């Protein structure tokens, strides 16, 4: 069961902020070596993540359907 | 909080002032004023324990309340109309209070009236 | 420093000459408080014993059932209504509001509120939003069900004992009726 | 496992240690790696652009005036390493450290709980008793006749010689005893 | 033995000799001025709490951040590390007590401020029943109280 | 024992009662919300009146 | 979490493969960074930090100048963390 | 079987249950079990006991010392009459000092049982307790440390000369 | 009382003519035997007391002291074998003797009816203490040490017996009780005062006095183990019992001349206890905490209220207890690693985590955590002493913040933190210490359930 | 980095470090003393859950439930209890029943 | 130009902010190696002594003793009535009492008044 490291040339800055950090700093003339050990944290599952209002609205869809078919009983049932 | 304005603000002898309210006497205007009436009594009160500042002019509205609380056990949602009639006594009482600011500001503002009409 | 915030308004609470409510206060804010500061240990322990804010990132999905926790705490804590918060907080606010009252204790009162909504959104916003800023290593694991009951029954709590005590207990302070909308 | 320090600082030395704070400030400062990463090339661009001055006292202006500029921008609450001083878990398991020496005064039911580390001890003490007097003679044959000028020791110089002045450091409690 | 610390030293054999009995160097040694206070012989080291010192160096006693032999400062028991630390601020100290004390006093004038104009509601004083429930409230039923009277409005 | 492996740098292996536990609780804590906000608004009872009238309270004019 | 000396290893080579100015195929664990690489002291300082940062604990800054090598870093590593293995 | 005259007790007047829902109350089925499983194990307990202690009662019986001549009349340097009489003040004070605690008994009780009405229905108790209170400060406080039967009775005769200043 | 003094006089035959093996084993026995026996005083009639004949009686201040100095015998002579293993039996046997007769005095101390006797015993207290200092002290400075606390003490007491002696002639006796049922109360005469000032100095001298407590930090840090524990547990008490006894006869004159010796205390607990912040002997800051304690019973004396002879009585007890627990945790330490500094042996709990225990234990007392009969003792004194005057509790309240400071202090520098790496003769503690620990705490947390024991006769 | 004497230092210090910790390590076999109690299989699932509740609460129960009998007839005002608030309604005893009459206006 | 930094007693400078770390001279040098020589002195023999195997104790530390004493008893030798010292000794002992002699016997004597004047209550105190 020993750990396994991922293939190293699989981190790119390509498709990430890093890569329009590296643009800023090509056009100030300068350039950044350390981005492909950053861009582990810019991709995979890390990649995409919920704003706050989507953060807090997290189950309120489920919730919402869940008060809507309640709401039908009470009313049906009445 | 506009009231808090007019008092501070602008002149404080037209805004009444809430520690010295009532400053006129009842029987100014008003020609006819009924006695605020009682419903309960002192001894159920005394009975059922209610906290002096909860012996108020609509403690029997209350005294109603906590009986329905104490059948209603265990079901603590059956007091929903006993619970509504006795804050809209609350929110009377807390109108009449408002109305009694409203009528010391007019009284107020007439008496500078008559203060210049001596100028 | 929640905490001391919470038990400043309790205490204005008591200056505001409402006891019954600073007790109802200090019964909710013990649930959702305890909470949150387990969620704050599961997230130190899952991240090897760090507790620095900027070092953490990304958690939302990479821990969910501590951010649903977490989320649910804040909401109680900043007020939201029908949960504990709303019970106790709104409450506080709404007798200081109405009541011969220090106007200064009343605007810190309500700035005060202002920051509690400001730090649950930077706690939120630092630790499980964004992308992870954690050392590489990933240790992440929340399944375990000792920790996942002990949050369960505080957010069970958060979520539905305001509620239950506030229509059981007597009522004990004469209740603000009307009220200006704003 | 630390160094002997030096009687002072070059000014090298100081650069370096004034860059890695510089970094660390910004870091503490920009949290997010991408802002991190930019401000970060910019201070090795700055530090660049004086590399190679060839006037000392410039540099060291520049030196004293870089300080205080990071003395300014340091950031109140900079972030510390969990287990580094003044973090959070520094010292933490310090109470579980346990000296070896504790094990001597055991009683002989307790040690018989656990006889093969015990004879694996014996060893060990076996060994340094023999090598303290060589140790001692190595120590005093390198040192300088004025005295020991500099907190090094030297290695073991043949074979069959263990390192001076080895015990404490090799048997210096576990990082994690519990 | 010479060892136990001496009287004030006044002249230069006998800083000598202090300096090599604190195991100073001699131009660093300075004895406390010799105000009848009792310091004597012992040396004024600087003023450093044990937090400044860098925790990173191998001390003989890492806990209180010092090593054997060394001279040990007069106050060090207050300088220790659990007690009073001198070690530096990132804002000046004035300036720390002048914002602290300011915002102390801010506070308290601007709460007796709102002593002088104290919120409320534009409302009329709850009234009770029973005279202001002049007997509940404790009033002496054997003595007549003033007949409270309220009006409906 | 190795229910979750440790993984270098990718997103960490997720059971799946973490999940459905969590998006459960988040959602309740939004039903409640609705369910309590429609059965029972505490938005006023009663809006804030103001006596107008001038004869309702005083109106001597002199 | 064991953390074995291969791991330990196997990490410090993976964040050095992962910078840019070293090229991937001449590293080694001999790999001197000032001599067999072109290296200098402020990359020193950097390798460093991206290693303390990798590892989560700091590497003073006496002993963190003296590593020079990514061997250095590997062994210096387990002695902190007392890997014995 | 403490008497009632001593320990004043209101009469108990507790409402009768008049249930106005369906649902079975708790507390009813939660006191019957309490009973089935703890009361009627320790009823049977102490009626055993108290069988055992009847098939042998015997009785202790409480002292009675009669009256002896106070301070007031033992003479000077008499050191058995004063200290007879000093023997006698001291049970007084220590009779005194129970009574005061009797009266503070009663208000603890009555402001616990009253509830919220304890302001006003405890007036009476409160009363007492002030009587009690004055009487026992004037008696026998300011005394000191080496309190005797001599020193109060100059606190009297103090006392009785300022009364007879307020005279004129 | 014979039943007590005569098989203590008995114990020193025994441990004369017992084997060299066997002399501290028959000495426990039979002086926790003793102390057995003494148990039974504490039965006090609450209206009179216990008039045993015409040269001894007891009551319910006496009763807890003769109890204490009787448990106290066994504790001494547990701590006390150690340091005395190497000792010539001849030796040994003299230093048991001492202690022996130093039990004997103050129990006739504590049972005399005569004043002029309380003197002669309480004077004869110093013989065997001085000896014990001077002979079996570890410092160069015992001998100082032991100077100072005879002359000190003799300063105070001579002046005692002329004005006792003054009395028998005016008043015709020295008995307590016929002082007490004649009582006549004092004029404020320059004569009077001075009288007062003759028979109130000694005893101030004994309960450590802001100002003459000079010789109390010598005598504890310079004197051996079990000696620290009759001067920290009795000796000072001797002062106290003397003026709660005394001051019957000083009627109104106590209310004039109080206030110097109240000023005094009341400032000096709060200077002793910051002493006790920045001490570096450990032995020193037991000391100072003793003053302190010793201060606040001194104003619970003086103020002459009967919450305040309640708070005294307790406190006196307590305190006995307390500090000589503490000076016996802080003997192992000594004996362990030969110095007294505080800072020289760190991080003991790791080390010895049941020497740990005792050590939070005692502290939690010594900063009086209620209910110990510490607290109850403090508090009824800063009742009393707010009754006195509003504005003693600040004083008050002040002392206790700075005693919780100094005995956490204590108990953070010597228990807690990095144990000291050179330190290796740190041994497993024998069951001798954890039972002389246990038999401090024991009987003090006890006390606590049945507190009217130590409230003394006004209880 | 290191002068070749410091280098050589440290990697003896290391491998006698490493040796150590190797040499802390216990054998397969952690010898302990040789049955006080039978206990074969004994439910603890509920068998053992039954004893720990009895044992933690009907035993206290009963204990304290005998001891407030005891307290409460041994001394008068032991247990006071406030006062049952009497709404106006029917008592056990005094069977008393008043009504405020609503006297006053039901409109809502 | 950002605000520099005022060190304080409390608040003592940093030695990157020092003055004189950035002004190095040879003798400098030289006393930095001289303290390092007598550092490395020291603990070497500490070391000498504590890896020891046949050591069994504390390692006397000359140093603790020498604070020790001059905290101690070196004290009252080394002292000289001198106006600071009497000055200082005279306000910080019997300044402080006066002061409390003063606060008190104000309030016991209004207190007294107050009694005497019966404008006083002490209805329920019976407790002293």
């Amino acid at each position: 069961s020993k750990m396994e490291l991922p293939d190293y040339k699989q981190w790119k800055i390509e498709g990430t902020p890093l890569e329009t950090v590296q643009e800023k700093l090509a056009a100030r003339g300068l350039r950044d070596p350390w981005g492909r050990n950053e861009a582990w944290r810019y991709s995979g599952g890390f990649a995409n993540n919920v704003s706050f209002v989507g953060a807090l609205l997290k189950g309120f869809k489920w919730g919402f359907a869940a008060f809507v078919v309640a709401v039908g009983a009470e009313y049906y049932l009445e | 909080g506009a009231h808090l304005a007019r008092r501070y603000l602008g002149d404080a002898s037209k805004e009444p002032d809430p520690l010295r309210m009532p400053t006129f006497p009842p029987d100014y205007g008003f020609p006819e004023r009924k006695e605020r009436e009682m419903v309960a009594t002192q001894q159920e009160m005394n009975d059922a324990q209610l906290m002096l500042q909860q012996r108020d002019y609509c403690a029997h509205y209350l005294i109603q309340l906590l009986k329905c609380k104490r059948d209603s056990f265990p079901n603590f949602l059956a007091c929903k109309h006993e619970q509504h009639d006795w804050d809209y006594c609350e929110h009377l009482d807390y109108v009449k209070r408002m109305k009694e600011f409203e009528r010391e500001r007019r009284l107020l503002q007439r008496k500078k009236r008559r203060e210049q009409r001596e100028a | 420093f929640s905490t001391s915030s919470q038990l400043g308004l309790m205490m204005v609470t008591i200056g505001i000459n409402q006891p019954h409510l600073a007790f109802l206060h200090i019964c909710m804010h013990a649930f959702f408080k305890a909470m949150l500061f387990m969620c704050s240990g599961s997230i130190i322990h899952s991240l090897n014993d760090e507790q620095d804010i900027r070092k953490m990132g990304g958690l939302y999905k990479a821990m969910p059932f501590t951010t649903t926790a977490l989320i649910i705490g804040s909401l109680a804590l900043t007020g939201m209504p029908y949960l504990t918060g709303f019970y106790s907080k709104d409450l506080i606010i709404e007798a200081v509001n109405m009541s011969y009252t220090n106007a200064w204790a009343l605007l810190m009162t309500l700035i005060a509120t202002s920051l509690t909504a400001a730090y649950s959104t930077r706690i939120i916003f630092f630790a499980f939003l964004g992308k992870p800023r954690f050392p590489p290593l990933v240790l992440i694991n929340e399944n375990n069900p000792l920790l996942i009951n002990s949050i369960k029954r505080l957010l069970i709590g958060s979520i539905f004992a305001g509620f239950i005590i506030s229509n059981n207990i007597p009522p004990m302070t004469v209740p603000n009726t009307t009220m200006p909308l704003y | 496992a630390f160094s002997a320090p030096a009687a002072y600082l070059t000014h090298q030395q100081k650069v370096l240690r004034l860059y890695k704070r510089a970094l660390r400030h910004l870091e503490s400062w920009c949290v997010h790696r991408d802002k991190y990463r930019y401000f970060a090339c910019l201070m090795r661009a700055r530090f660049d652009e004086h590399k190679n001055e060839k006037d000392m006292v410039k540099a060291t202006q520049l030196l004293r005036q870089a300080e205080e500029e990071f003395w300014y921008g340091q950031h109140p609450q900079p972030y510390i390493f969990p287990e580094s001083p003044g973090g959070t878990s520094y010292e933490r398991y310090e109470c579980y450290k346990v000296p070896e020496w504790c094990l001597d005064d055991w009683h002989p039911s307790e040690k018989a709980m656990y006889p093969d580390y015990f004879a694996k001890r014996e060893q060990w003490k076996r060994l340094r008793r023999e090598s303290w007097e060589r140790e001692v003679k190595q120590l005093q044959e390198e040192t300088p006749p004025g005295g020991p000028r500099t907190e090094a020791l030297p290695p073991a110089r043949k074979e069959g010689d263990l390192p001076p002045l080895w015990w404490h450091i090799v048997t210096r409690p576990r990082e994690r005893p519990m | 033995k010479d060892m136990f610390p001496g009287p004030y030293p006044k002249t230069p054999e006998e800083r000598a000799a202090a300096a090599k009995k604190y195991n100073m160097r001699v131009e660093d040694y300075e004895p406390y001025p010799d105000d009848g206070m009792g310091y004597g012989d012992y040396p004024k080291l600087p003023d450093r709490s044990q937090q400044e010192r860098d925790p990173w160096y191998d001390w003989d006693h890492p806990d209180l951040r010092l090593n054997w032999g060394e001279p040990i400062h007069w106050d060090l028991d207050m300088y220790i590390r659990n007690r009073v630390d001198t070690s530096p601020t990132p804002v000046s100290w004035n300036t720390m007590c002048k914002h602290l004390f300011g915002f102390v006093a801010f506070m308290l004038f601007m709460f007796w401020v709102g002593e002088i104009y104290p919120s409320y509601q534009p409302v009329g004083p709850k009234q009770y029943p029973y005279n202001d429930l002049y007997l509940e409230r404790g009033g002496d039923p054997t003595k007549e109280p003033e007949p409270v009277v309220h009006y409906e409005i | 024992g190795v229910h979750i492996e440790p993984r270098y740098r990718q997103f960490p292996q997720l059971t799946r009662s973490q999940l459905i536990q969590a998006e459960f609780f988040s959602a309740t804590m939004w039903f409640w919300i609705l369910w309590r906000f429609w059965h029972d608004s505490d938005a006023v009872l009663g809006h804030f009146p103001y006596p107008d009238p001038s004869q309702w309270t005083d109106e001597e004019l002199g | 979490p064991p953390l074995t000396l291969e791991a330990i290893k196997d990490r410090v080579l993976y964040v050095l493969k992962l910078y840019d100015k070293i090229d991937p195929e001449k590293l080694s664990v001999n790999s001197h960074f000032m001599k067999d690489l072109g290296l200098d002291s402020l990359d020193q300082v950097e390798i460093i930090m991206a290693m303390e940062d990798e590892f989560g604990f700091e590497i003073p800054d006496i002993d963190a100048e003296k590593l020079m090598c990514p061997q250095e870093i590997v062994d210096y590593i387990a002695d902190k963390k007392d890997v014995y293995e | 079987s403490w008497d009632k005259d001593v320990y004043p007790e209101p009469p108990r007047r507790t409402p009768a249950p008049a249930p106005q829902t369906s649902l079975p109350n708790p507390v009813t089925y939660l006191t019957k079990i309490f009973d089935l499983l703890v009361d009627r194990p320790v009823t049977l307990a102490r009626e055993f006991i108290e069988q055992q202690h009847a098939k042998n009662r015997y009785y202790y019986y409480h002292r009675e010392f009669r009256r002896v001549p106070d301070i007031t009349e033992c003479e000077e340097k008499d050191i058995l009459c004063m200290f007879e009489a000093e023997m006698q003040w001291r049970r007084d004070y220590k009779v005194d000092q129970e009574i005061v605690n009797i009266i503070q008994e009663r208000l603890k009780a009555c402001q616990q049982r009253e509830g919220e009405s304890y302001r006003q229905n405890c007036a009476k108790e409160l009363e007492q307790f002030t009587q009690v209170s004055k009487a026992f400060q004037d008696r026998y406080s300011d005394l000191g440390a080496h309190y005797s039967a001599r020193k109060c009775l100059a606190k009297q005769k103090q006392r009785m000369l300022a009364e007879r200043k307020a005279a004129k | 009382m014979l039943k007590i003094i005569i098989p203590t006089t008995m114990l020193l035959p025994m441990t004369w003519m017992s084997k060299h093996n066997m002399i501290w084993i028959n000495a426990t026995v039979h002086s926790l035997l003793i102390s057995l026996i003494s148990l039974s005083l504490l039965n006090q009639l609450g209206e009179n007391s216990l008039n045993f004949s015409l040269t001894f009686f007891s009551d319910s201040l006496s009763a807890p002291l003769l109890v204490l100095t009787t448990w106290l015998l066994p504790l001494m002579l547990m701590a006390s074998q150690s340091h005395l293993s190497k000792e010539t039996t001849t030796r040994k046997k003299l230093y048991i003797t001492m202690l022996i007769l130093l039990q004997l005095f103050l129990i006739m101390t504590f049972t005399a009816t005569e004043l002029i006797l309380f003197y002669i015993l309480f004077e004869a207290t110093l013989v065997p203490t001085l000896i014990i200092i001077t002979r079996w002290g570890n410092q160069t400075e015992r001998l100082n040490a032991g100077l100072y606390f005879l002359f000190y003490t003799l300063a105070g007491s001579l002046p005692l017996l002329v004005a006792l002696v003054y009395i028998q002639n005016t008043t015709g006796s020295l008995n307590f009780l016929i002082i007490h049922y004649w009582s006549h109360p004092l004029s404020n005469s320059w004569s009077n005062i001075f009288m007062w000032l003759a028979c109130i100095m000694a005893f101030m001298v004994k309960m450590p006095l802001y100002g003459l407590h000079l010789w109390l930090p010598k005598a504890h840090v310079e004197a051996p183990i079990a000696g620290s524990m009759v001067l920290a547990a009795v000796l000072l008490k001797l002062g106290g019992y003397g003026m709660m006894r005394i001051t019957t006869i000083l009627n109104p004159l106590t209310n004039y001349m109080a206030y110097p010796f109240l000023m005094l205390s009341m400032w000096g607990m709060i200077m002793t206890s910051s002493i006790c912040l920045r001490q570096t002997d450990l032995k020193s800051l037991i000391a100072y905490s003793s003053v302190s304690h010793m201060a606040l019973v001194i104003v619970a004396i003086m103020i002459q209220t009967p919450w305040s002879f309640m708070g005294a009585t307790a406190l006196m007890i307590a305190h006995g207890l307390t500090s000589s627990m503490l000076f016996c945790l802080a003997n192992t330490n000594y004996e362990r690693v030969h110095s007294r500094t505080m800072i020289l042996a760190r991080g003991l709990q790791t080390l010895l985590p049941l020497m740990a225990t005792w050590w939070l234990m005692a502290s939690l007392t010594n900063l009086a955590l209620p209910p110990s009969i510490n607290l109850i003792g403090e508090l009824f004194i800063i009742t009393a002493s707010f009754s006195w005057s509003n504005i003693t509790i600040i004083l008050m309240g002040m002392n206790m913040m700075i005693t919780a400071l100094y005995s956490l202090y204590m108990l953070i520098t010597t228990q807690r933190g990095k144990y000291t790496h050179h330190i290796n003769n740190i041994k497993a503690s024998f069951t001798r210490e954890n039972a002389l620990m246990a038999l401090h705490i024991l009987p003090l947390l006890l006390l606590t359930l049945n507190p009217k024991m130590i409230l003394g006769p006004l209880y | 980095g290191y002068t070749p004497d410091e280098k050589l230092r440290l990697q003896q210090l290391r491998e006698l470090r490493r040796r150590w910790l190797k040499d802390q390590e216990l054998s397969p076999r952690e010898p302990v003393l040789p049955l006080q109690d039978g206990a074969p299989w004994v439910i603890y699932k509920t068998y053992r859950h039954s004893i720990f509740a009895v044992t933690h609460v009907l035993i206290p129960v009963w204990i304290i439930h005998y001891y407030l009998k005891y307290h409460v007839t041994a001394k008068p005002y032991t247990v006071v209890e406030r006062k049952p608030r009497i709404f106006p309604g029917d008592t056990i005893l005094e069977t008393g029943e008043v009504i405020p009459l609503m006297k006053e206006f039901p409109d809502q | 130009s950002f605000p520099k930094y005022k060190p304080s007693r409390l608040a003592t400078l940093p030695a990157t902010l020092d003055p004189a770390e950035y002004d190095i001279s040879p003798e400098t040098r030289k006393a930095q190696a001289e303290r390092l020589a007598i550092r490395s002195r020291l603990k070497r023999e500490y070391l000498l002594q504590y890896n020891d195997p046949n050591r069994l104790g504390v390692i006397e530390d000359p140093a603790l003793i020498r604070w020790t004493y001059a905290r101690s008893a070196n004290i009252y030798p080394n002292f000289r009535p001198t106006p600071k010292t009497s000055l200082l000794g005279a306000l910080f002992g019997i300044g402080p009492l006066f002061f409390w002699y003063y606060v008190f016997k104000t309030d016991r004597d209004k207190k007294e008044k107050l009694i005497q004047e019966g404008k006083l209550d002490q209805t329920f105190n019976i407790s002293y």
